[PDB]
RNA sequence: CGACUCUUAGCGGUGGAUCACUCGGCUCGUGCGUCGAUGAAGAACGCAGCUAGCUGCGAGAAUUAAUGUGAAUUGCAGGUUGAUCAUCGACACUUCGAACGCACUUGCGGCCCCGGGUUCCUCCCGGGGCUACGCCUGUCUGAGCGUCGCU
RNA sequence: UGAAAAUCCGGGGGAGAGGGUGUAAAUCUCGCGCCGGGCCGUACCCAUAUCCGCAGCAGGUCUCCAAGGUGAACAGCCUCU
RNA sequence: CGCAGGUGCAGAUCUUGGUGGUAGUAGCAAAUAUUCAAACGAGAACUUUGAAGGCCGAAGUGGAGAAGGGUUCCAUGUGAACAGCAGUUGAACAUGGGUCAGUCGGUCCUGAGAGAUGGGCGAGCGCCGUUCCGAAGGGACGGGCGAUGGCCUCCGUUGCC
RNA sequence: AUCUAAGGCUAAAUACCGGCACGAGACCGAUAGUCAACAAGUACCGUAAGGGAAAGUUGAAAAGAACUUUGAAGAGAGAG
RNA sequence: CGCGACCUCAGAUCAGACGUGGCGACCCGCUGAAUUUAAGCAUAUUAGUCAGCGGAGGAAAAGAAACUAACCAGGAUUCCCUCAGUAACGGCGAGUGAACAGGGAAGAGCCCAGCGCCGAAUCCCCGCCCCGCGGCGGGGCGCGGGAAAUGUGGCGUACGGA
């Protein structure tokens, strides 16, 4: 499908800038309990909806 | 530089102006260092930038407003940015005028027969 | 020929993305959502699930109005009059 | 639009401009390429505005 | 003298029960009882020097003005004539949505008015303002040998 | 008995438009010269491993171009790119 | 000493977790096939180069596209996870890079059909219906008046008739 | 015997699992109590209408193990 | 065929105003079932209940008698105790089921039409000026314009009234 649209472009860009994971200092803050990101997503296990 | 807004507020309108369009100037300066590689002094200072540039354009809407709303004083009808934003149901219930009135029959039986005080013994 | 060797027919699609409720949900060809109604005037909530309610509701998002009429009330709504200026 | 860029880099950076084309990244923002008028250096205006 | 198998104890492993804590909930009760065409509810997309998330905000975007307080914020760098934290009464508030030029591809337009290539003369670009249905009192413009009669 | 419409053209008629005795008229459907054409999509897989079947599953899934030899031949057997 | 109770478990093909025997066993057998030497390397029955030997045999295990997927495409590093053995390799991980139009397409027309207004029903949110019980022309045209200004020549630009 | 239909207005005494702002409790104390004490109506399945979890605790202070050594590294051995 | 006027009726990007959708704990109007009980089951009951639909408010509705009782008579509505699980209905089976009086919380009452009299004694909007104007108002002026005799205001409503 290269045959797309606007609205579906930012969907698909905003899905893609949610996919990295934590940087080192954020879990040296004071609260912290986050070890990772648990929210990952890979494109063979899960297919996003849409 | 330290920049404060108890000194803005009876200058020339374009100069604002002006030293608003050098700051946007400046802070383009620095998004291009930022790209290539600059200073830890030279990327903290858009913060600076960003937080005194507001200061502009708010004394400029001010000081571009209290002028409407004194050329709109006395006048009949204003602007719906300027008549009194309250509730929904507060602008539609009757003025203090058309609460505080009553007939003529009620005002001739309030002439004769008004409410008395008084007070009995045990 | 029912299962397996018939689920390598599915390609298209009937629904899509919402521009009211956001949801995946806009049949193409009714062209009306299934969630809130579209073409539809008034917004579809039934109360037989009192759980599809809370997915939806007031208390949910911002509430970019009601925060700033709740702390407007407790002063009467005042407008005009600023602190004293020193 | 395909205006506005050609009409404020020239008033940016004091020059004139041939022609312009665009695109959108996967990132969501619009990418702008510039050809200049052979009057002109692109090496005379990178030493103006530090990209060099 | 061994090996396997069963039995109990000491030690060590797998496992996360018990005990002790608690910025959470449940129920009752008091006082108030406040949304939106001046554009609500909801959703979408954006914003941090190093940033993903919830959270906070809207091209002035992890907040501006004012007042009150009167010396910090902090994971790391930085640079008292009022920092930072609160209150909130002055400013601003991106795209969908009752949704409002006609559509839902974000595509096709119109009427005014300013800036520019220009030199109202057309077209040319840019900027701003208007162009939804329903109804109420008025003003304007009109139709009717079915009116209804005068001139 | 085998689709409609946008858009484009030719005739018939000649209102008079409208020209003036040439430095006329609109032509243009002849030869050149002069500026202008905005918005979005555009990489790659397209299947015995990038699709749906809980998966790198002997299944399923719409299309184009197709060499030499035997032979009736895109049949079946071998060989080049 | 008194008061109140969500107050005593072996089982319900009980509910939620957790671990054994069976067991280092069933199994890793569809479509004919692999050897020799070298290099980097801590390390090579699988990685790269070369040398042979073979298969698909033009309705292909080859070259390009649409539907769908959404960063898998490219490069450099990694080796604790995943690729049902291994792995220097990877559609895996981590950093970075990439998709340029007057002519290619969307946009523009109608088809089978969907769906508003006038109107009709209906307690009502709304429904049948699409030319049918409708005052449905907002526009050109040629001429005359009042306007303005454009180098008011030639005319624009509006109002009425 | 008792009332005047077919027309109209009117505060208090009463109700309140939603809402903002508050106090208390012979209650439960992480398989309990709301589904949810934590990035929960989130991750994730289904084309959809809708369904819907698991997950608390170092120590008073990170003072969260310098340096040596074997090993390609993981993990060790002394030390602290 | 004319200029004229009241009537009926349209159009406007005419002036100024308005409503439309959401929350839905409590509320008022309509619509409205079946499991279930009767040891079966069809009238009944389950129920004027869930679901469904439309409207509001800080509270809503009701309401000053076309009323109860037969007493030596009380005297607007709502709310609690009581009468009462009673008079009555009902394959008179299962089962449903009110009110008045009495004691108490709260306490508040009223206006129009008609009948008639005062010379439209009546409103709303435009104009100019002064005051105040973050709930758009008062007084002065308008040979300045509009609606109303198919009825605008005052007195006056069943306790009698003029
Ligand atoms: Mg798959
Ligand atoms: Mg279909
Ligand atoms: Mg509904
Ligand atoms: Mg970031
Ligand atoms: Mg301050
Ligand atoms: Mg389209
Ligand atoms: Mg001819
Ligand atoms: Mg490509
Ligand atoms: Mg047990
Ligand atoms: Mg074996
Ligand atoms: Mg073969
Ligand atoms: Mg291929
Ligand atoms: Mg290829
Ligand atoms: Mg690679
Ligand atoms: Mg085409
Ligand atoms: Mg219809
Ligand atoms: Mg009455
Ligand atoms: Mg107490
Ligand atoms: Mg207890
Ligand atoms: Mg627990
Ligand atoms: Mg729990
Ligand atoms: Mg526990
Ligand atoms: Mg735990
Ligand atoms: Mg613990
Ligand atoms: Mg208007
Ligand atoms: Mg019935
Ligand atoms: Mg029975
Ligand atoms: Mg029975
Ligand atoms: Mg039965
Ligand atoms: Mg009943
Ligand atoms: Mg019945
Ligand atoms: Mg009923
Ligand atoms: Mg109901
Ligand atoms: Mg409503
Ligand atoms: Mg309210
Ligand atoms: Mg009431
Ligand atoms: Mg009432
Ligand atoms: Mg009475
Ligand atoms: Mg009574
Ligand atoms: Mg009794
Ligand atoms: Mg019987
Ligand atoms: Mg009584
Ligand atoms: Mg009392
Ligand atoms: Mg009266
Ligand atoms: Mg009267
Ligand atoms: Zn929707």
């Amino acid at each position: 499908s290269s045959h797309k649209t606007f609205r579906i472009k930012r969907f698909l860009a905003k899905k893609q800038k949610q996919n990295r994971p934590i940087p080192q200092w954020i879990w040296m803050k004071t609260g912290n309990k986050i070890r990772y990101n648990s929210k990952r997503r890979h494109w063979r296990r899960t297919k996003l909806g849409l | 530089a330290k920049i404060k807004a108890r000194d803005l507020r009876g200058k020339k309108k374009e100069e604002l102006l002006k030293q608003l369009d050098d700051l946007k100037v400046e802070l383009s300066q620095l998004r291009v260092a930022k790209v290539t590689g600059g200073a830890a002094s030279k990327l903290s200072k858009i913060r600076v930038v960003r937080k005194s540039i507001a200061r502009v354009l708010t004394v400029i809407n001010q000081t571009q407003k209290e002028n409407l709303r004194k050329f709109y004083k006395g006048k009949k009808y204003k602007p719906l940015d300027l008549r009194p934003k309250k509730t929904r149901a507060m602008r539609r219930r009757l003025n203090k005028h058309e609460e505080s009135l009553k007939t003529k029959k009620q005002q001739r039986k309030e002439r004769l027969y008004p409410l008395r005080k008084y007070a009995v013994k045990a | 020929t029912k299962g397996t060797s018939s689920f390598g027919k599915r390609r298209n699609k009937t629904h899509t993305l919402c521009r009211r409720c956001g949801s995946k949900a806009y049949h193409l060809q009714k062209s009306t959502c299934g969630k809130c109604g579209y073409p539809a005037k008034r917004k579809r909530k039934y109360n037989w699930s009192a759980k599809a309610k809370r997915r939806n509701t007031t208390g949910t998002g911002r509430m970019r109005h009601l925060k700033i009429v709740y702390r407007r009330f407790r002063h009467g709504f005042r407008e005009g009059t600023t602190p004293k200026p020193k | 639009n395909k205006h506005q860029i050609k009409q404020a880099v020239k008033k940016l950076y004091d020059i004139d401009v041939a022609k312009v084309n665009t695109l959108i990244r996967p990132d969501g923002e619009k990418k702008a390429y510039v050809r200049l008028a052979p009057d002109y250096d692109a090496l005379d205006v990178a030493n103006k505005i530090g990209i060099i």
